Parts: C-alpha cells; structure tokens; sequence
C-alpha cells in the first residue's frame, strides 16, 4: 500500500529531523555535566589543609580537619561552595579562614565569628565512594 | 503611473475589496486599537533590532562591550536604536497585555473564534520567550542574574512534591534547556543570542500571520454582543475605509508620540541603571526579581509555601488561559451584555495588576500574604467562568 | 453616563498601574545618595573650562591616572592599571584593535581601547599585587557611572568606609583636616561622568530632536484625524 | 477533527479553492519545476542558518574559531548543518540562475509578467549580496581576500574614465560602503554578519511574497506560446491537484535526494580545503577569483583593457535584464513559436556557461582574448531582441 | 523527435557546466603532492594500534609537542609554544574558557582551548625569539591538515626547502643518512590528521546515515510518483 | 489644505528616518578615514633610517637617503608599503634592507636585487607639504 507508506515514511523522516535539530540546539549533552563527578581523591589533602576546586560551578573548597549552621556532624572531610556571601569574594584559607575584601571571617564548618557576611556558606551535595568525594 | 501596475498586479481590485467594500462594523470603541498598535510596535523592534544586530556580539567577553561601548558612543545614532529597542520591548509587553484583556473583556474567544485564542496565546507565549532571552543580551549586572533567577524557576518541579517524589533530577530544563548545564558560558550566550534574534521573531512572523488571517475568517466581533445581524441592518457599518483606516492611522502617530516620548526623555526604566554594571557571576544584586512582564506570575511564585506547588501554581495560571475559550461557554458574548462577568473580569483586572506591583517589593511576609490574598482573586476569575456559564444557560 | 465611568476606571487603573510601574514606585525603599552641596558645580558642567585653559573634565582625568590608576583600570577612556606604565602594550598596543578611544562623537588617536579578554590575560594574568593584597580586583571604571550615579561616586570616594563597612580601598583624600579633598574627588566624579555622558553639544542635539520628532507625531496624528473629519462630510 | 477546524478557519473552502479548482495548464515541461526547487532551497537555508546563527561568532578574533573548531567538532551534527548551509547557497544560486534562464526561454517577461520579472531581478539582486556577504562570515583564507576583490571592483569606477575624469574619490563604495574603509576590521565583520543574517533574508522572503503573489495575479505562462484560450478549450488544464502538487513534490524529493548527496559525499569544493586556513591580511593566495555565481561578470570585467570600462559592461550586463521585457517586444511568446529567438537563446546560454568557466582559469592574454569573445556573444543577445522584434512585428 | 534533441542538449551542457564547475575542473593546474608511499599505512589510519599499547595519533601527539611544540601552538588540542612551557597560565588556564579540548565526541580534561586574543597576547605578545629571529610567527598548525592535505604536509616537513625556496624551518628530519624520519613525519602528520578527521567511528556513521537519507528521498519520490499515478486512474 | 500637507509631512519624516538608519548602518563615516593625514614630520627621520608607520593599512615605510622600478627620482623621503611580497612577511630595515623569512632584499627605492618575491613594492600616493608627508 503506498497512500500509508509515504505518511509512515514522512513522519519517519520529519522525526528524525527533529532529532537532530534538537541534538544541535537544545541539546548541551554530556558536555553541561561538567562536573558531577569531580574526582577528588581524600588520601591526597593534608590535615587543616584546603583543596580549590569547582563543582556545580565555581568555586568549591576541600577541608579536611582532625578535631572539632554546623548541618554535618564530624566527617572530617566535606565540601563547601566558597565564595564569599555579600559581595562575593574569594575566601583565603587560614583555625578560621577569612577573604581580605571586607574582613569576613569564617569557620571551617562554614558558619561566621566576625561577619560582614550575613549568612554561612551553603553546603553542596556531597557521596562517599571510599576515598573519593563529589 | 498606477494603470500600468493595475493591469499587471490588480492593485485597485485589491484595495477596493479589502478597503473600500470590508465593512467593519461602526460601534468600534478604543481598545480594538491595540491589535494594530502591536502589530506597529513589532514592526518597530525588527526595524530597531536590524540595526542592533550589526553590531552587538554574543561573547561573554564582547558582550556589555558592544551594547555599552560600541552601540551608545562609537556608533551614531546607536543609542537612539538601543533606547527605541528597549522602549519597544516593554511597549511591545504592555500592548500585549491590553490586547489580550480587552480581548478577554468582549469574550473575543467564543464561537467560532476559538482557533484565533489559542493562536493568540501561541503569540504570548513565545513573546513571552523573545522578551525574556533578549534581556540576556546586555550582560549586565541584573540581567545575568535575572536571567538565571527565571531559569531556576523549573527547577523547583524537580524538588520533592508532596507525591510522587520522583522529580528529581528529571524534566530538568535547568542543565537541558537555558542556563546551559550548570554553568552560563559563552556557548550558551550565544545560543541565546542566536535563537532571540532570528529563531523566535520568524515563528513570531508566522503566528502573526496565521493570527491576523484567522481574526479575518472569523471577522471583528462587535462590542455588543448581537455577533451579526446578516442580511440586514444596515447603516451600522461604514466600511472600513476611510472610517477606519485613519482612525487607526491617527491613533498610531499619537502612540507613537507617547512612544518617543519614552525613548527619548525617560528611559531610566527601561534601560535600568544598575544593569550597567558588567556581570559578575560571583556577586549577586540585592533585589533580583524578573522582569515587569513576568512579575504577576513571579508573584503567585515564591508566596506559596511550597516550591512546587508554587511552580504548579505559575502553570496552571498560563495554562488557564488555552482553556479559556473552552472554559467560558454561553450564548452571551459581550461585557456589556454579562452584568456577572463584567464584576469577575474587575475583580480579576485588579488582581493581577496587584500581583504585578507587589512583585517589585522585596519578599517579606506581608508581601507574601498579600501575594497571596491576591492569586485567589486572580484563580477566583478562573474557577468561576464555568459557574456564571451554566448560570447564564438557564436564564 | 455609564460609559464614562467605565472610561475613566478602565483607564484611570491602567495609568496609575503603569505610573508607579515605569517610574517612581513609590513602595521601592531603596537609599538615595547625593553630593555635598559644597561645591555641586564641578559634578554639574565637566566640560565647564577653568584656569590655565583646562576644563574639569581634563583635571579629572589626570587625577585620575595620577591617584587612581595605580589600580583601577578605567577602559572606554584608555587608562589601565599603572604596573606596568602602562599595562598595555609595550610594544603594540595598536595590533589589537585595540582602536582608539571614539566616544561621541570625538576621537581621541592618544588613547586606545582594549578587549576585557585581552587586557587581564597581558595584564592582570602575570598578576601585580591587587588581587593578592586587597582580595577582589578593583573591577572597572568604564560605566561605574551610569551603574552607581553621581551621588554614590562622591559619598563612596573620599569615605568608602562609610558607603561599605570594610573596604580596603583608602580614604585616599582625606577631609576633616584637609580642606582640598572635597573638590578633587568632585573632579574626579566629573571626569566619570564626562566618560558616559554627552557633552553639552550633543546632550542638546537629542533634546531638540527628541522635542521635533514628538511635535511631528502629534501633528501628522492631528491632520490625519482632520483630514478623515473632512472627508466623511463628502460623503456623510 | 477537521469539520471544528474547518468551522472556524475554512481551510476546505481554501484547499478546494486553491488545489482542486485551480486549473494549471496541462502541458507544463519540467524546467517550470525550479521556482519550487528555489523555494525549497530558500527553506533549506532558512532551516540550517538557523542552526549556525546559534554558534558563530562576528569577531575577528573568533570567526574561523566558531566555523571551523566548534561548529565542526565541538556541536554535534554541526558539521552537518554547516554542510547542508555551504551547499545549499550553491545549490540555490544554481536553481535561480536556471529558473531565470528558462524564464527568459519560455518569455515569462512579456505582458503582462513585465512586474513579475521586475521583483525576480531585484530577488536575484539581492541574494546575489545574501551569497556574496555570507561568505566573508567564516574569515577563511580565501573568503576574506574574495570579499577584498569584490569589494574593489566598485573602485575601479573611480579610476580614470576616458570622459570627465572627475570619478576620483567619488561614489565611493570601498570606504563607504563594504570593506568598511581602509580597514575590513572587526566592526564590518559584525555589520556584515548582521545584514547578511537578518537585513537579507527578510527583505528576501518579502520579495519572494510578492514575486509569487504576482505570478498568481498573472497566471502561469504555458510553454506552447498561445498564452490563453479563454472560455473554452477544456481537457488541457487537469487542475493543480492532484496533477501538479504530486509532480512538484516528487521532484522535490529527487532534487532533495541529489542535494543530501553533495552534502554528505561531496563537499570539497563547497568549503573548499585552502578556505580552512585562518585569514591574514598581509598574504595573498595564488588564485582569488570570486565565487562562481560571479565569475560570468569577472570574465567580463578584468578582459576589458580598460578597468573603467570593464566595471561599466560589469554593470550593463547587470542592468539590461531589468530592461529585459522592455527591451523585447512582440505579440510571440514562446521559444517554441520563435525560431530565430532560439538560435540567440542558445549563443546566450553557451556563451554565459563559458564566461563563468573561463572566470576561473588563471588570467592569462589568451584566456582575456576568449573571454572577450565570448562577453560579445554575450552582449549580442541583447543588442538583437529588439531587431528580432522588430522583424517578427512585421510577421 | 526534435524535442528528444532539445533535452539531451539542455541537459547535456547543463550538466557537463555544472561538472566542470562543481568537480574536476581540468582547466586548473593546482599541483599535487603525494605521500612517500615508503610507509603512507602511518597516515591513512592514524587510530590503528601499534605496540606500547600507543595507537599512531598518540605518538604523533607526543612526537609534536616534543619537536615541533618549541614554535608551532596547535590549538584545538591544546598544544602551545613550549617557552614558557606551557605557555598557556600559569596559572589559570581553566578563568579564561578556555574549555577542555572536546572534538568529536570526545573531551579531554587534560588539554584546553584558548582562544586566539586571549593567546599570543598574554604568551606571544610578551615575545620570544620567534617573530625576531624567524620573521614571521610559526602560524598555526590547528587547521593545517584541512588546508593543505597529508601530500603537502609530507613533503614540507623533512624538506622544508624543496616545497619552499627558502624558509627558516629547518630540515628538524634528515633523511639520506637517518632511515628513520620518514616514519616520524608521517606521525606526526598522521596525528595532524586525527585532531581535523573523524575516527573510524564517527566517519561511518556519517556515511550510513548519508547512504539512508539519500535512499530515503529517492524512495518517498517514487512513493509520490506511484501515488500519482495510481490516484490519476481513479478519476482519469 | 490637509490631503497634502499630510504628504509632504509623511515624506520629511520617511526622509529623516532613513537618514537616521543610513547613518547607522552604512556609514563608517569619520571614523574609516584612518588615516588619511597621518602626519609624519620629516624632520624627525635621520639619514639611513626607516620609520614605521600605516597608511591607508598596515604596513608603510619612511624611508631616507641623502644620495643615489625606480618610479620617482631622487626627493630623499617618501613612503613605501612595507610587506613582503610572494608570502607577506616584513623587511627590516638594513645598504638594502630584506626579510627573514625567506631572505627577500629589497633596494630603498623598492626593488629587488635577491629576489624570493617577483615584483617589488608598490609605491603609495603621497603629498608633500613642506616638511609633512602624506
Ligand atoms: C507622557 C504620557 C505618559 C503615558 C503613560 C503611559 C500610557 C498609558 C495609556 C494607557 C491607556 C489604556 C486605555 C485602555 C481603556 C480603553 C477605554 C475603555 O474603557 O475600555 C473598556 C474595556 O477595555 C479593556 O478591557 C482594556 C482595559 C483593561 C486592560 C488591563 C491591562 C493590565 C496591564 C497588565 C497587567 C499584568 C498581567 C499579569 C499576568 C496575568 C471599554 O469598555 P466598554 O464597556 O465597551 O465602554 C464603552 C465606553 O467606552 C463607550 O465609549
Ligand atoms: C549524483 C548526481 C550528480 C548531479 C550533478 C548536478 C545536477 C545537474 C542537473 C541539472 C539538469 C538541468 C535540466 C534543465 C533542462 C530541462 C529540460 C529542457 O529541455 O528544458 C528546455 C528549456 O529549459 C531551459 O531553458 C533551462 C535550461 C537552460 C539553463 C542554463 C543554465 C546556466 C547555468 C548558469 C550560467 C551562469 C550565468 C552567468 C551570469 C550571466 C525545454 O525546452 P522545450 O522546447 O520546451 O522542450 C520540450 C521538450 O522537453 C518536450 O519534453
Ligand atoms: C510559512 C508558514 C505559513 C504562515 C505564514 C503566514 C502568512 C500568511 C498565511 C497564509 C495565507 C492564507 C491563504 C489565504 C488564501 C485565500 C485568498 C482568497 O482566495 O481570497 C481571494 C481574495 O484574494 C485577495 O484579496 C488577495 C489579498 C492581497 C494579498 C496581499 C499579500 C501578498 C504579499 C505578502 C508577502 C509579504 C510582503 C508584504 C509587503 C507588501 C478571493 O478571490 P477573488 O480574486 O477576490 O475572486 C475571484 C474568483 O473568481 C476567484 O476566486
Ligand atoms: C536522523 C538522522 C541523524 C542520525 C540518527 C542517530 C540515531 C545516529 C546517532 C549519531 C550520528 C552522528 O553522525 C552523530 C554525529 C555527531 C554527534 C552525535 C551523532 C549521533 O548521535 C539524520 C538527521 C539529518 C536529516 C537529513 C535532517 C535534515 C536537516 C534539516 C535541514 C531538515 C529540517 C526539517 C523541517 C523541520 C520539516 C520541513 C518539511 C518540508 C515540507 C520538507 C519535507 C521533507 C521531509 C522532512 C518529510
Ligand atoms: C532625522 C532625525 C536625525 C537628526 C537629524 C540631523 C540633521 C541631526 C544631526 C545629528 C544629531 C544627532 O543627535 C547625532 C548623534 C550622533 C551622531 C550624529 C548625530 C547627528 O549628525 C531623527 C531620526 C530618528 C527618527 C525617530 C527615525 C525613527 C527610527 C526608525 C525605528 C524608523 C523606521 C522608518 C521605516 C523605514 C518606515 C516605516 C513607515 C510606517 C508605516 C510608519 C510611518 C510613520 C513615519 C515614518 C511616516
Ligand atoms: C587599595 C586599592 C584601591 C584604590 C587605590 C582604589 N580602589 Fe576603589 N575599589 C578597591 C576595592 C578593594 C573595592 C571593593 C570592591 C567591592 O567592594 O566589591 C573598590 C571599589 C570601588 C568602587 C565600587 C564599589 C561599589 O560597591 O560599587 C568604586 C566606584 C571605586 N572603588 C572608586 C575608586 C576611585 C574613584 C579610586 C581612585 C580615586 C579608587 N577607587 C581607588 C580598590 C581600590
Ligand atoms: C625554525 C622554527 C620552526 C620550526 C622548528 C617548525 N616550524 Fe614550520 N614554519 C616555520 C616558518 C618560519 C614557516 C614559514 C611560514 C611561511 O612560509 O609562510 C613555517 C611553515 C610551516 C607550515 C606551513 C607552510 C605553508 O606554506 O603552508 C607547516 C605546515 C609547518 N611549518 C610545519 C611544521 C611542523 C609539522 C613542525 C614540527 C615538526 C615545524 N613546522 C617546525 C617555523 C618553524
Ligand atoms: C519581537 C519582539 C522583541 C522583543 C519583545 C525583544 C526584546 C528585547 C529586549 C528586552 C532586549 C534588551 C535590550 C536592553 O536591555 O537594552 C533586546 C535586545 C536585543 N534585541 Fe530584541 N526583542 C524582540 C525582537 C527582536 C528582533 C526581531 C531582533 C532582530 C535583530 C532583535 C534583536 C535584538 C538584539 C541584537 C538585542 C541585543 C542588543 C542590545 O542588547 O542592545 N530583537 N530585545
Ligand atoms: C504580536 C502580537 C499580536 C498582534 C500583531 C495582534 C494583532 C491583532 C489584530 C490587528 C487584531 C484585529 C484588530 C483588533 O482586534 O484590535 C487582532 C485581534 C485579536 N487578537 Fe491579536 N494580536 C497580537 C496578540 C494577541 C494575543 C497575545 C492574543 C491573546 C492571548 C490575541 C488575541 C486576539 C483576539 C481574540 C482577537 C479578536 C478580536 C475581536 O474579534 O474582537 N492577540 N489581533
Ligand atoms: C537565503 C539565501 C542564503 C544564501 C545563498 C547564503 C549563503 C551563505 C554562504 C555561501 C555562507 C558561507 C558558508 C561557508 O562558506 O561555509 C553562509 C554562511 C552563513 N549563513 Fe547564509 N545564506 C543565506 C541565508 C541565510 C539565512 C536565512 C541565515 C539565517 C540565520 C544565514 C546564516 C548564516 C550564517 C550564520 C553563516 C555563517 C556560518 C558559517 O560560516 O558556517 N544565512 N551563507
Ligand atoms: C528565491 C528565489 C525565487 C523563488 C522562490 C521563485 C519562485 C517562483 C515560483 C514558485 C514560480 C512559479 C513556478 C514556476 O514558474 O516554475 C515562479 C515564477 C516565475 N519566476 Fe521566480 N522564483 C525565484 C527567483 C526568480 C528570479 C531570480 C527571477 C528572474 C530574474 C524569477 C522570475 C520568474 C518568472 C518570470 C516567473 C514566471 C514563470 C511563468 O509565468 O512561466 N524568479 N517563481
Ligand atoms: S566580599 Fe567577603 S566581606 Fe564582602
Ligand atoms: S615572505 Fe618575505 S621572502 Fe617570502
């Protein structure tokens, strides 16, 4: 039968070329996840030691703490998005760590002893895959 | 001369049909202004954005460089193009609003004009999406953030609802769609640039083709309400030209006088101040709230408790529109004719117009409760058409 | 009649809607910041001329490369940071376009305008001591104008402490018991604001127009509106 | 369903009105195919430059680094949409110049398609400058100095004339116009960019409304020569559907066929390889003819001695199509009813196809001596349609 | 008939202008240069696997960025000058997007695109002995492979001098007495080939998918044909 | 009268609005005259040496000689466009001044007398006013 073959035919060929239009511009595939794995190795940091990275964007720190807002207890090994709160700085590391553009001090926890900033920073998701944090 | 071109193009048996022998009717009011005065204010941002387009370039590093630098002093005249570009873009966004509510008054969305309602939304919809990544552009200080602040709003589907608790990590228009995937970068800026400038404005050209084609096949409604008398009633017409066709023409000169007025003298608002400040996607702005056009829905966002539900609320509020047609269902048309709907379409004109107004102040609990106070009013108008419907059945 | 009160609700709303929703909503509270009435003329007319045949606009911008450009990198007018004097190219500057500074609607061949990602890869990339000292890069002068207003650039300088709790940006012209820092730091506000506003020729060109192009659209509305008045009385 | 649809557009009463009833002539040869064919690839590279507006960048700095590194390998099937847009400006140049040459065979000029002819010049007007300021866009090695040589010929009018040589420093097209003045810099790149991706296409597709609106309004031309047979003469028309719409979109799909080809197989002279090396402006390829839709007018000009001279004939042979239906005059029609309009048809299309042949062998005296032979036989057919006219007058 | 004649002549010429115009030219005397046929299995598949479990374009890479990454930056794989090494940041190259290298279609996290401004201001603008001693600056071997072909890229390196009269490239791989640079040029061409040409993956999925499309349209038109012409009968 | 003025009315205003859109678009005005003047004081240059400058692009020489193609005799100052011939590198100065990089040399007056490149120099339009050139 030919009447049906040709609209099987056109809707095959009109859904493939919805595809790669779609593959083209709505797609920013296996390149957007970048990254949700963020190899970071937790034999590698040293004690009351932080480790730049990025995840989810920029930027991300790496504490790691023998000893001890305060979401987690103590793991000794987490993850925080640090940039600064109210205007956006970098913080420096080192015990607090502070950035030096407007005195804002920081716990390494998070929380704030001496704050122009109003609010902690924000805790990102983290898994524990043995010595590998994400 | 024109009897050359009439011969070869039938000029005069076109105009004598669409102009002089259209009969339109003669009750008219103002408001059946507004689909000529959006039609004119599009034709002013594709003019306006022919010459943007020349000189603005979709870099992260270029970008506030050519539309800050470039366009305002080095290129004559290039201010003038950007201030009637986004003078146009909020005209274009209030004119809109008038149409489409004035078009809601008169119940233009009822037999047989259903198909140029859903066409009409399709237009809103994707005006809404030209509006909306054309504001990326600049790269300015809010416009970034308030560009990722309306690209975070499909993301609290993906928060755990109340059932179901799956969304997560799916229909995640947040990595997929805008913003990119996780991070706004060059390539994403340019996408956006590249679909605002050419991919939206052509299916904008399309659909307002098909919308002015179907508002001719379905012909004017009258304010009303009678629908037609056919084969009679005359005197009641005085065809279109040139009762119409310079009633129009004197009412776009004056809007396009109260246009130049804004694009000239006070333009404060709509090229914002602090937007000319370079974006940062380190720092973020104080009050960051979306655009005017997307306050009355921000608004029903962000107020209720729930972020998906809220979200839930943002697209039943835009889906309640399609349905709208289908939703009202009565012999009566007009506001003049319908004392019940004429209070509902009030009740729903001013609140809507509060939730645009309190989505400018900041989020505080007042805010929120008013916020609201006031999508009710707004849902009120939606889950009552039915009611005044089946009441009006019955007489 | 009925009619009219509909008139004057349905357009009464959507004006006052449209009023506190394109200028002046008056439930906004954000701060308000102005000059010091102490001199308020330098700010007023930059290209306002002064002794030795200078306007303050020119006095501005050497106070500017002087006290200021040790930091702050003011593009759109060609001052980069003064490590290396100057940061740009040393040696050529020109093979980048890279072009020179045409702003309206007057060239200046002196000075040349380079792209952010050029500049601050030469540059700031073999990174001085700015961000490492004080923590964030003073950002950019180019359009803090337009982005701040006059009176949050004079009350910021002169007293950042103030305007922001902690900021490692001096005082740098220290009043109270220096009497001769009101008026640089209104010279260097005038020089801003002579970088991203037209000079009293061109700020007068628009008006004129601006008021033409108004008159035209009102007029040609008018004729037309008489000219369908006249002709619906030859037909009725 | 279809009868809610039909109740509120009438999309019936549109396709039994425009398909069934509309009654084509029946004899209609193939070549009538390639007005579709044209449409068709206009659609082509509306589609895939809507792809690539997405991804390229208008700076020096990042043209050829969009194009060419993410277009290419970055984009998923952007190699593919860079394919189909590089073939199909090729492919749409060679579908116009056949559509127009057996346009001019068939005498679709003549009355009262003196208008059609008219907007198809300023069609091929125009996408002339769509081609020509498309190709500077990937800042190739050899497209920027093709834009160069191209830009130039408007120059050498300025040059001395052998009358009034006042022509120094004035219709200055080089600093003007293209090549932005002294200097193709970053800015001509975007303004370049812009006109060519949106200015272009838009008062294209406007242009192609009113050409097709005025083919309507004039009726097709049947290739017999009798150009009507008004109120009798039945059983040669077999209306349009379904004679012709299934006729057209099977050589629609042929012709699709025959371009997926190139696009995927054969490309190495589409993008040619030494295009692939990043432009500079201080070394200048061996062989830098224009592209081959303007290599029957470089042969023209550049054989000439004098470069004056040779951008007057460059112009003349542009400008006596638009005379073309004034400048032919008879009561005969076709190419079929005319036999001495054939013989100078044919001299014309040989010695057309051999200009732009000999416009890319190297210039050398003997290839200037052959492209002057042939630009004579060129300009005999037209310097012979009004005596063939004036011949057949007297039958 | 006559009309027989017609068609195989407008056809005809059509067709063999748009041959000669669009395919094999035989009027253009464009010279050709071939590969040493000594080895040419090193350059038609450069991701075949080799000992060290090292494929050729691997070895190639590494081949370039030892002896030819001293003047020559092959970008879209990251490959700059080796002065400094690298001469990319040092610190950041990651602040400058500065991206990954992601060919087709597949990144590399050890290897960054910079773009060309960003480049050769912060490396080759601060200038080493390249542009001086050389006179023009080693260009760009990124895109070379598409521009000249693997016979041109042979037959310049390992003889620099023959291809070009004169040109301070050197020899960098003598052969007549060192049986063993042939093979190494056609390494690292073979690797210049695998950053501009698809692997051996993505080339045939291409040209299934151009076979399927091809045979898709030639399909629905004779589809449409026979509808035509079964749909004619029924009315006539 | 109104049926008129209306038209002379909406022609100014056409008028004005396509200046208006020409100015912007197609009209590099002022700006790609750059440089036409390009001052070089002759003063300046010294005996034997070569200054490099741009005129009408990039790149021009300003060559002086106090002695002795061959186009203009001797004048001692004048301005070639300084790029290499068959490939576009660019001579340095210093007597003959050549390219490195396939050793083209070129007489002052721009010739060659090694030639890698076929043709020489082509020699720019200049005007002399007093001790400025063009
Ligand atoms: C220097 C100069 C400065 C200029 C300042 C800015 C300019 C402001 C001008 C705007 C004026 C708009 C005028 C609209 C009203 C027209 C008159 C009118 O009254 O319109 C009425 C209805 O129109 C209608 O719904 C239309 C009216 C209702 C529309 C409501 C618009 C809301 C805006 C957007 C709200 C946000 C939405 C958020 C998403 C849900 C007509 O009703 P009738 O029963 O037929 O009355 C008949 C009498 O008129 C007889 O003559
Ligand atoms: C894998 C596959 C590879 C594919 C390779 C590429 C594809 C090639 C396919 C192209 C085929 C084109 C076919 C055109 C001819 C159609 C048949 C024909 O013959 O067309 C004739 C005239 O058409 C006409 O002028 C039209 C013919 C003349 C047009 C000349 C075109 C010149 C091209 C441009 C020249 C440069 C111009 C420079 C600027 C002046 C018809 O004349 P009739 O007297 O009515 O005859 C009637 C008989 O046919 C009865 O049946
Ligand atoms: C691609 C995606 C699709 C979406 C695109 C949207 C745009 C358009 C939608 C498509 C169009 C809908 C189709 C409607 C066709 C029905 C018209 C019709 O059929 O109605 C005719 C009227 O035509 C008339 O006025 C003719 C009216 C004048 C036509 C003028 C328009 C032409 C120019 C448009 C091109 C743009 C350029 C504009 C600048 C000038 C009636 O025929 P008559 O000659 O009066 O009677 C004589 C009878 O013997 C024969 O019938
Ligand atoms: C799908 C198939 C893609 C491959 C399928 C999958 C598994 C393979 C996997 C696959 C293959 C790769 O080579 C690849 C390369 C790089 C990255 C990733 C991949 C990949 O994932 C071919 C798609 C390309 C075709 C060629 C589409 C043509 C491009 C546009 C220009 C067409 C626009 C269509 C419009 C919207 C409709 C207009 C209708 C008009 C009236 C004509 C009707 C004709 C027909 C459309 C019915
Ligand atoms: C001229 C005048 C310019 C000033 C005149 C000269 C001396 C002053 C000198 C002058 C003044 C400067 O401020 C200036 C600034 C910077 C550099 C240089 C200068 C300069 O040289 C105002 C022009 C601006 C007007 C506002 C044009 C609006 C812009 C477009 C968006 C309009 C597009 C028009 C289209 C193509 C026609 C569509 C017709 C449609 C049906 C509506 C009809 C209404 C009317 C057009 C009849
Ligand atoms: C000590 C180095 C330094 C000096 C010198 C300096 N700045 Fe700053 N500038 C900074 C820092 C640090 C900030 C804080 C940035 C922030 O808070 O986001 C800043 C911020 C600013 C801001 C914007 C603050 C805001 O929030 O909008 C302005 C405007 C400004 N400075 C003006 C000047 C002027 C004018 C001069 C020259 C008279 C100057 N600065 C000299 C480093 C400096
Ligand atoms: C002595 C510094 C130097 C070395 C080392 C060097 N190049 Fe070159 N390269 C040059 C110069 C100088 C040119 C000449 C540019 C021209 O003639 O336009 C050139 C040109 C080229 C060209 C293009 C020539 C053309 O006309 O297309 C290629 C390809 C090339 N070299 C390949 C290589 C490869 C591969 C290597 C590493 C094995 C290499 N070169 C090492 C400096 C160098
Ligand atoms: C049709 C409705 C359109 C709307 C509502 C709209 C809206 C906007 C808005 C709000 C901006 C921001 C400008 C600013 O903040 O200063 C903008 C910018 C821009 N628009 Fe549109 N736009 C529309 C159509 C178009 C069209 C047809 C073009 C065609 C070229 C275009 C080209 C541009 C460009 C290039 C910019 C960036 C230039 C700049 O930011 O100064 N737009 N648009
Ligand atoms: C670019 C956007 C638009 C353009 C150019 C446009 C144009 C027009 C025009 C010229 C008319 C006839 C004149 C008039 O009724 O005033 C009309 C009618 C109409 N429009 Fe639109 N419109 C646009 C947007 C919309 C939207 C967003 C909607 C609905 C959400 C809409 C719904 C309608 C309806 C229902 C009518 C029928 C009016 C009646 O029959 O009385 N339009 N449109
Ligand atoms: C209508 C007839 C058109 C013709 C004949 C044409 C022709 C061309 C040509 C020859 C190129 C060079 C591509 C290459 O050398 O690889 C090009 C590039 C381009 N075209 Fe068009 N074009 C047309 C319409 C359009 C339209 C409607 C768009 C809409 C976006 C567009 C967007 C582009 C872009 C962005 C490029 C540069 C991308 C690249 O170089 O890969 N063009 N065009
Ligand atoms: C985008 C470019 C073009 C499109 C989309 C287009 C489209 C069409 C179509 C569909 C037809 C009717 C079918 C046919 O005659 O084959 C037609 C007819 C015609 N076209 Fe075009 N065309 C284009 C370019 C041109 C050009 C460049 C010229 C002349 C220089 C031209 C002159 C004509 C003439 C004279 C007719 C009448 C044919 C007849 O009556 O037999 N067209 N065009
Ligand atoms: S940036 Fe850290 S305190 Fe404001
Ligand atoms: S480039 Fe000067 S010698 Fe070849």
């Amino acid at each position: 039968f030919i009447s049906i073959g040709i609209g099987a035919l056109g809707a095959v060929g009109g859904l493939g070329a919805l595809y790669a239009l779609v593959r083209v511009m709505l797609e920013p595939s296996e390149i957007a996840a970048l990254g949700a794995k963020t190899e970071i190795d937790v034999s590698k940091i040293q004690p009351m030691q932080v480790r730049v990275t990025s995840w989810k964007g920029k930027t991300l720190f790496a504490i790691r703490l023998p000893k001890d807002y305060e979401i987690l207890k103590g793991h000794d090994v987490f993850a925080l998005v640090g940039v600064c709160t109210h205007l956006g700085c970098i913080p420096l590391w080192k015990p607090v760590f502070h950035c030096p553009c407007h005195g804002g001090l920081y716990t390494p926890y998070g929380d704030v002893i001496g704050g122009p900033p109003p609010r902690p920073l924000f805790i990102p998701p983290q898994k524990l895959e043995g010595n590998k944090l994400i | 001369i024109v009897d050359w071109i009439d011969e070869r193009a039938h000029v005069r048996e076109i105009y004598r049909t669409q102009m002089v022998e259209y009969k339109v009717a003669k009750n008219l009011t103002f408001p059946y202004v507004f689909g000529i005065l959006a039609l004119v204010t599009f034709a002013i941002q594709i003019i306006s954005g022919m010459v943007l387009i020349l000189y603005y370039k979709p870099s992260i590093a270029d970008a506030f460089d050519s539309a800050t630098y470039s366009i305002m002093g080095e290129i004559p005249f290039g201010w003038l193009f950007r201030h009637i570009h986004a003078t146009g873009a909020n005209f274009f966004m209030a004119i809109v609003y008038l149409h489409m509510f004035t078009g809601i008054y008169y119940n233009a969305y009822k037999r047989p004009r259903e198909l140029v309602w859903i066409v009409g939304w399709l237009i809103y919809f994707v005006l809404i999406l030209t509006a909306l990544s054309g504001y990326l552009l600049p790269w300015g200080q809010l416009s970034y953030w308030g560009f990722i602040v309306t690209t975070e709003i499909p993301g609290s589907l993906a928060d755990a609802p109340i059932l179901k608790p799956i969304f997560k990590a799916i229909a995640e228009t947040i990595v997929l769609w805008m913003k990119g995937g996780y991070v706004v970068t060059d390539v994403t800026l340019g996408r956006v640039f590249g679909s605002h400038v050419l991919i939206y404005p052509l299916i904008l050209l399309a659909l307002v083709g098909i919308h002015l084609y179907l508002v001719r096949a379905a012909g004017i409604s009258n304010p009303e309400g009678i629908e037609y008398d056919k084969k009679k009633n005359p005197d009641k017409f005085v065809p279109f030209h040139p009762y119409m066709t310079l009633k129009e023409g004197a009412y776009v000169m004056w809007y396009l006088a109260v246009f130049f007025f804004f694009v000239f003298f006070h333009i404060s608002h709509f090229l914002p101040p602090e937007n000319f400040e370079p974006a940062n996607p380190l720092k973020t702005p104080a009050h960051i709230a979306p655009e005017w056009y997307l306050l009355g829905y921000y608004e029903v966002f962000r107020s209720i408790p729930s972020k998906f539900w809220g979200f839930v609320a943002f697209n039943a509020l835009l889906l309640l529109l399609l349905l709208l047609p289908f939703l009202d269902f009565s012999p009566l048309k007009s506001a003049r004719r319908r004392p019940l709907f004429f209070v509902m379409f009030v009740i729903f004109m001013i609140s809507s117009m509060a939730l645009t107004i309190l989505g400018t102040m900041p989020p505080t609990p007042q805010n929120a409760k008013l916020g609201l106070i006031f999508a009710a009013l707004v849902f009120a108008f939606f889950i009552s058409l039915p009611i005044i419907s089946f009441i009006e059945y019955g007489w | 009649t009925w009619g009219l009160i509909k008139t004057i609700f349905f357009a009464g709303s959507t004006l006052v809607f449209f009023f506190l929703l394109w200028f002046y909503n008056p439930f906004k509270h954000v701060e308000h910041y102005e000059v010091d009435e102490e001199v308020k003329a330098i700010i007023d007319n930059p290209w306002k001329k002064t002794e030795s045949g200078k306007t303050i606009a020119e006095e501005g911008r050497e106070l500017f490369i002087a006290s200021c450009s040790s930091c702050h990198s003011l593009r759109y007018d060609g001052i980069y940071i003064m490590s290396v004097a100057a940061n740009p190219k040393w040696k050529n500057i020109e093979k980048t376009s890279g072009r020179p500074v045409y702003r309206f609607g007057t060239l200046y061949k002196d000075r040349f305008f380079v792209p952010k990602d050029v500049y601050e890869a030469f540059a700031h990339d073999d990174i001085q001591g700015l961000k490492a000292s004080l923590g964030q890069v003073p950002p950019d002068l180019s359009s803090m104008y337009l982005a701040r207003g006059e009176g949050y650039l004079y009350q910021f300088i002169l007293n950042p402490q103030k305007v922001l709790p902690g900021t490692t940006m001096p005082q740098l012209f220290n009043p109270q018991f220096d009497p001769q820092a009101k008026e640089k730091v209104a010279k260097i506000v005038a020089y801003m604001k002579s970088v991203n506003t037209p000079p009293p020729k061109e700020s007068a060109k628009r008006t004129v127009m601006g008021v033409i192009v108004i008159a035209y659209f009102i007029v040609m509305g008018l004729l037309l509106w008489k000219y369908r008045e006249n002709l619906l009385k030859r037909l009725g």
